[PDB]
């Protein structure tokens, strides 16, 4: 499948947005009002992935029109980039298994993490700034790439457009927090720390949250959520648990009506008494 | 002697270092210090103890406590 | 054994007198050493403790940590199971492996009624713990105004220094007491 | 007596190594390291904690505190 | 060798101060103090671990045990 | 004073035995045992941690944190 | 030198009471008995772990590590 991500206005992006959620997933029957809801992504096979047309970086005009991300759909990761005007998809090394058929397949010695990424990139994601302006300057890096290792820009390009395209699809707050760079005031949006520890605990905030059932709260890791909206202006589609394991196979402990994650129970409960711990160097 | 089975209804660190976990009703205290974490930790997250025991009666030490998830 | 032992923890009086009319051992351990009377004892099940005793119980018995059926009365504050096994012979004195008397348990958690009968029975007010540790030591560690205005009036040593040299004024300041510092002053 | 009954609002640890929470908005320290996790957790997890103590005044001293869930 | 793996079924504090797991059916004792709030945890979690010990009978004590991510 | 107000962006324990976390930017290192594992956990569960010092400078030790939720 | 980065694979308590975690396919061990808990909770909630040690070979030890949120 391919679908357009139109940055041209908040509207549009949303509605692109919200226009592949409802294709690849579906809604979690606990946490979903109206046609807004947390999501499961769909079963697929690996090596499924959907194609994501980026359009509308200078708003309503068919300008900057040749970049596609290849998205591996049971995860969202972008598997690599396509220059449709050469008709090249740039692979990451750790998406061989991802075959686009119709185009040259550069398979890139860069692998699609966000350590490698940041790393090649020079650039961290926590205080990371997206402008409309530097998504256009990231299309244009992405576009003048060639080669099967990433460079500097094109890394930092990536690092903006999987932020703007697959973490804003997997979290409302992404979404939201970004969408306000894409208003006539062009605003820049900053990545801030919280929206990457969100990026950072997809996996685990998507084995819990299938477990929900109205508790007064969640609780994974870092993140918690103390209600219902604030599940919902935050996440909108996790993995289908049906990266969700860490380790262990329980999900969650409910305590104090608080839906934890058990594992991050575990990670403070399983210390021994302290004067014990402390004297015993 | 299986002195009490059940979730942990409270617990409380006492002045003389022991710790005191309510059960099915009745009140026990143990003195060994790596049970506080463990007590702790089986109410927080619902274990059901056995506390185990020579003597069971309520106000009565234990040094012995079964942990389950269920 | 665990019968008679789960049925006296449960003071289950016409079950603990059918078990030992089917010959069940009054004296029947637990892994740990705990006794049908220690059960009975830490829950103050005075009738089990009587019936028990008088089938021939060893009211002196003691667990591997060297705890005895008077010191699980005195942990658990059951002032007229500490009369009863007194009044049967069990020692006010016996202490566990870690020198504590019942003085010291009953002092610990704050027992005041049991503190004072255990004085009356002739506790030793100034008994030694290992590290040096007396009942005033443990009484203001853990904040027991009351058991610390009965120990003082029995002549308990102020002045005391545990292993460190921590006297009972020192211990109540590093436990933040300060209502029992000031009646320590 | 019952100093201070509700969920932790704070906790801290001290230069001195002793621990303070604040609870119904009344600040009380521990100098029972045993207690540092154990409170910690239960701030973590919302636990009710009644702070028991001969002596209630904020800022004074405690080492005897039960934990309750909801 | 490896002597069970698997889920902790049971966990146990024993009067001696040693902790008891039952993984795979056979209870295993450790007089390991650290081990026990890390095999509660586990126990908690759901986590797999290998009990390795010299013998691999229930009784049989251990001073080694592998916390896995099965 | 203040140094710090943030979550625990990363800890780490040094061979010299001291035990760092960069809060709201700042590096600050605590070689009081006791904080390890109420920052650890602090960190784990993005508690907000308030680092206080007399001394505030960057890659100074502190033993003074106030732990908050959020 | 940061011989590994990356996520516990498994940990695992050693008879010599060391503690060995599994990072980017290498074993790494330590004496530090304050990392016991902290590297098991790493593992727990899968934090990144950053080993550093002179020698990076699998079966070196290390007493310094890096606990990160990624
Ligand atoms: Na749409
Ligand atoms: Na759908
Ligand atoms: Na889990
Ligand atoms: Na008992
Ligand atoms: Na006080």
């Amino acid at each position: 499948r391919e679908f357009t991500i139109d940055f041209s206005t908040q509207q549009s992006y949303v509605s692109s947005l919200n226009s592949i959620r409802t294709e690849i997933s579906t809604p979690l029957e606990h946490i979903s009002q109206g046609t807004t809801s947390v999501s499961v992504i769909n079963h697929t096979p690996p090596g499924s992935y959907f194609a994501v047309d980026i359009r509308g970086l200078d708003v309503y005009q068919a300008r900057f029109d040749h970049l596609r991300l290849i998205i591996e759909q049971n995860n969202l990761y972008v598997a690599g980039f396509v220059n449709t005007a050469t008709n090249t998809f740039y692979r990451f090394s750790d998406f061989t298994h991802i075959s686009v058929p119709g185009v040259t397949t550069v398979s890139m010695t860069t692998d699609s993490s966000y350590t490698t990424l940041q790393r090649v990139a020079a650039l961290e994601r926590s205080g990371m700034q997206i402008s409309r302006h530097s998504l256009v300057s990231s299309y244009l890096a992405l576009m003048e790439f060639s080669g099967n290792t990433m460079t500097r820009d094109a890394s930092r390009a990536v690092l903006r457009f999987v932020t703007v395209t697959a973490e804003a699809l997997r979290f409302r707050q992404i979404q939201r927090e970004f969408r306000q760079a894409l208003s006539e005031t062009a605003p820049v949006y900053t990545m801030t720390p919280g929206d990457v520890d969100l990026t950072l605990n997809w996996g685990r905030i998507s084995n819990v949250l299938p477990e929900y059932r109205g508790e007064d709260g969640v609780r994974v890791g870092r993140i918690s959520f103390n209600n219902i909206s604030a599940i919902l202006g935050t996440v909108a589609v996790i993995l289908n648990c049906h990266e969700c394991q860490i380790t262990g196979d329980r999900p969650v402990i409910k305590i104090n009506n608080t839906l934890w994650e058990s594992n991050t129970a575990a990670a403070f409960l399983n210390r021994k008494s302290q004067f014990l711990y402390t004297t015993g160097k | 002697a299986d002195c009490a089975k059940g979730k942990i209804e409270f617990s409380k660190y006492n002045e003389d270092d022991t710790f005191t976990v309510k059960v099915d009703g009745k009140e026990y205290w143990t003195s060994r210090w790596n049970l506080q974490p463990l007590l702790q930790s089986a109410q927080l997250t619902g274990m059901t103890v056995t506390i185990k025991s020579s003597t069971c009666e309520s106000g009565s030490g234990f040094a012995e406590v079964q942990f389950n998830n269920d | 054994g665990k019968k008679l032992l789960e049925a006296a923890r449960a003071g289950q009086d016409d079950e603990v007198r059918i078990l030992m009319a089917n010959g069940a051992d009054v004296n029947a351990c637990d892994s740990n050493g705990r006794t049908p009377l220690h059960l009975a004892a830490v829950r103050g099940h005075l009738e089990i403790v009587e019936v028990l005793l008088k089938n021939g119980a060893d009211v002196n018995a003691w667990d591997v940590i060297g705890k005895t059926p008077l010191h699980l009365a005195a942990d658990g504050g059951h002032l007229e199971i500490v009369e009863v096994l007194l009044k049967n012979g069990a020692d006010v004195n016996a202490w566990d492996l870690i020198g504590r008397t019942p003085l010291h348990l009953a002092a610990l958690d704050g027992h005041l009624e049991i503190v004072e009968v255990l004085l009356e029975h002739g506790a030793d007010v100034n008994a030694y713990d290992r590290p040096g540790h007396t009942p005033l030591h443990l009484a203001a560690r853990r904040g027991h105004l009351e058991i610390v205005e009965v120990l003082l009036k029995y002549g308990a040593d102020v002045n005391a220094q545990d292993k460190f040299g921590k006297t009972a004024f020192d211990i109540s300041i590093d436990n933040g007491n300060e209502d029992l510092a000031e009646i320590l002053q």
